[PDB]
Order: C-alpha cells, then structure tokens, then sequence
C-alpha cells in the first residue's frame, strides 16, 4: 500500500476531508 | 509566491536541527545541499509535508481515476500523473534536487498485518526518549522521520526547533500555556507546528480546528503525557444526484477556505436550508430559524463566534429525506453507511427527531438525551444502530 502506508489514519482523514471539501461542487 | 512555501532543514548535532525558510536563504542551494536536506513544502493551511509524503498528497482528479480500468499500470499512471505536477512545481519554486525519498529501508521485514514490528517503529533520541514512527524510510533524514516535536517559524520567518521529555519546563502544563509563551517571546504572528508520526508538521490552529484540545493531546503526548464538543453549526455538502448526508463544520470550513465557494456562499447567507446550528445545551442541532426562535440569545452569539450572518434566522421553505442518524468524526458529521467497520450511549451518535405523531421534526438530538429522557429511538434509527 506503498502511496499511503506512510501516512497516519489520523493524517489520511484529513486530507480525504481536505480534498473532499476542495473539490465538492455547489448544490443546483 | 509565498515566501515561507518551503523550509530547508539540516542535522547539526545529536538530535539537533537548523532549519531555513526559503526567503531567508544566502544562497541558491545546489542539487546536492536540496536532495541532503529534509525539504518541507507549506501546504494550504501552513503544514508543512516532507518530501515523500507531500508526493503523495497530490492528488488524482476524479475523472482521471474514473478512466484507468487496469491495475498497476493503474499505480504506473498515478505516479506518472503526480511526477509531473511535482516536477513543474519544483521549477516554479526555484528547487534543483527533486528526490522523493519514497524507498523504503530493505533490511527491515513486516509484520503479517504489512506493518512495522514494534521494535522497529521508534526512533531513539540522545535525552529526549524514543518517538514512534510510521514507516522506515532508506533516507530517513531527508524523508522527514528524523525531526523534533515542535517547530517554531517567527514573524521573521526564523526557525527555532524543540523537543519535549517526561518532566521538562512544561511537565503537566497546557499547550495553550506553551502558545502564550511563545507569542510573547517571539510576536503574536508566530506559526506552530507540531509534529506527526508520519513525519507531518501540523499547524497548531489547523489541529484545533479538526478537533478542540488536539494540539495539546499531541504536544502532551510528546512527553508521555495523557490528560481528558459537537460543531458549532454545521453544511450539508452532501445530498446531491440524492447522494448521502455529509455535514461539514462551518468553522472548520471558514478558517481553512475563505476563498472556498462554500464558504463565501455561506458569508453571503446562501445555502441556509443546508445549515444546522447547536442549541444551547449542546445536544441538539436544528435550523437557524428555528435557534433564532426559540433562544434568540443563544443564536446571536452562536453566529457571531461561527462567522454566519444573523439573516440565515429570518429565512424558510414551504423532514424527511434527512438520515434517520448521523455520526460525529472530526469536523464532520457521517452518515452511518459511511463510516469504516472500525470507526464503528455513545455521544457522537445523534438521531432524527419525530415529534407525538411520528413525524420527523427535522431535529436530531445526541442519543444521550434519548437514554436520559427514556424516549424510545424511532424505528428506522433504531435499526441502523443494531
Ligand atoms: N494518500
Ligand atoms: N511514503
Ligand atoms: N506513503
């Protein structure tokens, strides 16, 4: 799992939130 | 360009560090003095990431990840997708040693789990005790898994760099209490970081941000140290296509993008009919019009402290789609299919509210209360929960 297993669990839900949030389009 | 868009750090001791920001630089680096040094690059709330890891912090756009099914030119295409983004960065920054530092170190076998064996996940220091690490680098030094606990970057842009150790100067003290220290010493503008087992140096603010009393729990860790809450108000940023629920700190959202569309949207008083906001007891979340009503007290200094204009309160349409539970993790609160098998009277669970003739009020309350007032849950909660 070489692109991730040197991150923390902790550090890997930030950034999934981080990207989530940078990317999410605005409702209709 | 920032001027603090990467630090240069160098070993010159036993566990001693110096470390120089790229705008108090004497000289242009050479490939050699880039690739011997840990180079830390400020991401977009002013962590800073060491080189392997702020590789793979770039991320894949959607539609990219979408087209590629293969495997493993499937990791080829991501890597060669990243490369370029890091290469084009590096030149726009100025930086000739471009090393990524990802190889691992090959004398060092797994567990059957694929992780470290706990004696080989800890670094020993001199006088400061051993710190736990994530992963054994071949270059560790440059790879980030070599630093201290604190790093300090003055209003000048100087770095000071710290340890912790069990019964030092702040043995049992507050990081809030380190915070006031260093401010009066250094100016009030002076950024902390603290670092993560990953090699991560998380800024001191972006960690309370994701969760009140988190820079603490790591500065107290640092030590050996243990010591002992629902958002504000919160965005629906889910409900799509109609995609799940995802319920997003406003405060979270506000401090790490105000140039997001969100929440500029939000500034302006849009997307209201997205918005929950706490009661004043902490157990329950409803509209803003609703808080407005029934604690206008509470509601005007909710607002004030969360940064949402006082006008979402005199807004309403003409509830039911809304998730029979939702679940706080981080700024954030889930939905329950989406949280991981391991992530799942607990106090993060709160439940949609139906009022005497089961119908949804649109409410959702902490399970707590339901157990406190011994109200049944609702049928569809309860189910979710089982
Ligand atoms: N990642
Ligand atoms: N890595
Ligand atoms: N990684």
């Amino acid at each position: 799992h070489h692109q991730s297993n040197g991150f923390t669990s902790l550090d890997l839900e930030m950034i999934e939130l981080e990207n989530f949030v940078l990317h999410c389009p605005l409702p209709e | 360009r920032r001027t603090d868009e990467y630090i240069l750090v160098r070993q010159t001791g036993q566990d001693k560090f110096a470390g120089t920001t790229k705008c108090n630089l004497d000289h242009l680096p050479t490939k050699a003095e880039f690739n011997a040094s840990c180079r830390l690059y400020r991401d977009g709330v002013g962590n800073y990431y060491p080189p392997p890891l702020a590789f793979e912090r770039i991320d894949l756009p959607e539609q990219l990840a979408a087209q590629l099914l293969e495997p493993r030119e499937q990791s080829k295409q991501c890597f060669q997708y990243k490369l370029e983004v890091w290469n084009r960065a590096h030149a726009e920054m100025g930086i000739t040693g471009t090393d990524i530092f990802y190889q691992t170190d090959k004398n060092i076998k797994l567990d059957r789990n694929y992780k470290l064996r706990p004696e080989d996940r800890y670094i020993q220091t001199e006088k400061y005790g051993r710190r736990e690490i994530q992963k054994r680098y071949e270059h560790q030094f440059q790879a980030g898994s070599l630093l201290p606990d604190i790093l300090i970057k003055t209003p000048q842009n100087d770095i000071h760099f710290s340890y912790r150790f069990a019964g030092d100067a702040y043995a049992n003290k507050r990081f809030e209490e380190f915070e006031r220290a260093i401010k009066t010493k250094y100016g009030s503008d002076t950024e902390i970081k603290l670092k993560s087992k990953s090699g991560i140096m998380h800024d001191s603010k972006y960690l309370e941000s994701w969760e009140r009393g988190s820079a603490d729990i790591r500065f107290a860790e640092f030590a050996g140290e243990n010591r002992a809450q629902f958002p504000a108000a919160t965005v629906n940023m889910g409900r799509q296509p109609m995609t799940r629920d995802r319920h997003v700190s406003v405060d979270y959202l506000l401090q790490n993008l105000p140039n997001s569309p969100w929440t500029q949207a939000l500034k302006e008083g849009k997307l209201w009919d997205r918005v929950q906001v706490l009661a004043r007891d902490g157990n329950r979340y409803m509209s803003p019009s609703r808080l407005e009503y029934s604690d206008p007290e509470h509601f005007t200094q909710l607002m004030d402290q969360v940064g949402l204009p006082v006008s979402m309160g005199r807004q309403s349409h003409a509830f039911d789609r809304q998730a029979a539970v939702i679940v706080a993790d981080g700024p954030n609160l889930r939905e329950v299919p989406d949280l991981s098998p391991e992530k799942l009277s607990q106090k993060d669970v709160l439940i949609a509210d139906r009022n005497e003739k089961g119908q949804r009020t649109g409410t959702y309350t902490n399970v707590v209360e339901y157990e406190r007032l011994m109200m049944k849950l609702p049928s569809d909660a309860a189910q979710l929960l089982a």
